């Protein structure tokens, strides 16, 4: 259930930058897909999660309102559009996917928020450097 | 219908859920309590447009067909209404697929939240099964 990551790099203050992630899992799912990020001094923080199937989104108050996650055309590909970028946003971004097909209804925002419980597949990360 | 801890235990035991893929019977009863609280007709419409059905609150966008969820899948290959019977065979089988389909009981977050890592043998303690 492998994830591939694209986009990223260095953007200037107030700029926008697109990150993309395609879960090559190719089976049945994934159920969730979202991003986490991490600065040098910092524990891994949640960024956003989208609900493959239903397409419900969930954002961290830290990026909510600026960032936008969504599903791109390509199968199991989600896209994180990072807008109104701040240096505080500089960090390593990791794509994650929950391969569990939940019986009842599950909200990806839960797992994302609570340190990532559920997200069993991770990407290698992509550096984003918002040059002040 | 609205089963009772023990009444459900029995039914689930009968339908062979006791130690199904390693899951003590208590696990399924406890799962039900936190999903449908033992009410076979329990149904919850979710914002994505799907709906959880019955005792185990199986979701319409994945395991059953309700005709109200456009992209819906029907993994268990059955009408959602099936999971509303007063008989639990419907949900019980679908459940077995969901769990043995490689998902495990983590499928139900409630199980994870309320049942995982808790002496669950307690949901059948005091039941003539």
């Amino acid at each position: 259930v492998q994830l591939v990551e694209s986009g990223g790099g260095s953007v200037q203050a107030g700029g926008s930058l697109r990150l993309s992630c395609t879960a090559s899992g190719y089976t049945i799912g994934p159920y969730c897909m979202g991003w986490f990020r991490q600065a040098p001094g910092g524990e891994r923080e949640a960024v956003a999660a989208i609900n493959m199937g239903g397409g419900i989104t969930y954002y961290a108050d830290s990026v909510k309102g600026r960032f936008t996650i969504s599903r791109d055309n390509a199968k199991n590909t989600v896209t994180l559009q990072m807008n109104s970028l701040k240096p505080e946003d500089t960090a390593m971004y990791y794509c994650a996917a929950d391969s569990t097909i939940y019986a009842s209804y599950y909200e990806c925002g839960h797992g994302l928020s609570t340190g990532g419980y559920g997200y069993d597949s991770w990407g290698q990360g992509t550096q984003v450097t918002v040059s002040s | 219908k609205v089963f009772g801890r023990c009444e459900l235990a029995a039914a689930m035991k009968r339908h062979g859920l006791d130690n199904y893929r390693g899951y003590s019977l208590g696990n399924w009863v406890c799962a039900a309590k936190f999903e449908s609280n033992f009410n076979t007709q329990a149904t919850n419409r979710n914002t994505d447009g799907s709906t959880d059905y019955g005792i185990l609150q199986i979701n319409s966008r994945w395991w059953c067909n309700d005709g109200r969820t456009p992209g819906s899948r029907n993994l268990c290959n059955i009408p959602c209404s099936a999971l509303l019977s007063s008989d639990i065979t419907a949900s019980v089988n679908c459940a077995k697929k969901i769990v043995s389909d490689g998902n495990g009981m983590n499928a139900w977050v409630a199980w994870r939240n309320r049942c995982k890592g808790t002496d669950v043998q307690a949901w059948i303690r005091g039941c003539r099964l």
